[PDB]
């Protein structure tokens, strides 16, 4: 049961970190999800994750 | 639509006043070129901006 969640870090000030959840994966980095602990910042409207 | 409200775009020009601006998440946004930071600039003469 969720009603209100989001994902978004209101401009560059204000921002959050995150429990890693690496799901998607580039031909550069292929990283470990749910080992590592994470950092956030604008540049970074995708959504929300399980774990 | 969020984080909104209406701002009358003041202005000031010479003696009169000055604006002590900064950066609060910019760096390089005006027209000459390129800021480096989160630095502040001064503003004299005529019109105001965004």
């Amino acid at each position: 049961t969720v009603p209100p969640r989001h994902y978004c870090i209101v401009a560059n000030p204000v921002s959050r970190d995150t429990q890693s959840s690496v799901l998607f994966d580039i031909t550069g980095q292929v990283r470990l999800r749910h080992a590592d602990q994470e950092i956030r910042l604008a540049q970074d409207p995708f959504p929300l994750y399980p774990g | 639509e969020v984080l909104e409200k209406d701002i009358t775009p003041l202005q000031v020009v010479l003696p009169n006043t000055a604006l002590h601006l900064k950066a609060l998440l910019d760096f390089e946004d005006k027209n000459g070129d390129k800021v480096m930071a989160g630095d502040e600039w001064l503003f004299e003469g005529p019109g105001t901006y965004i």
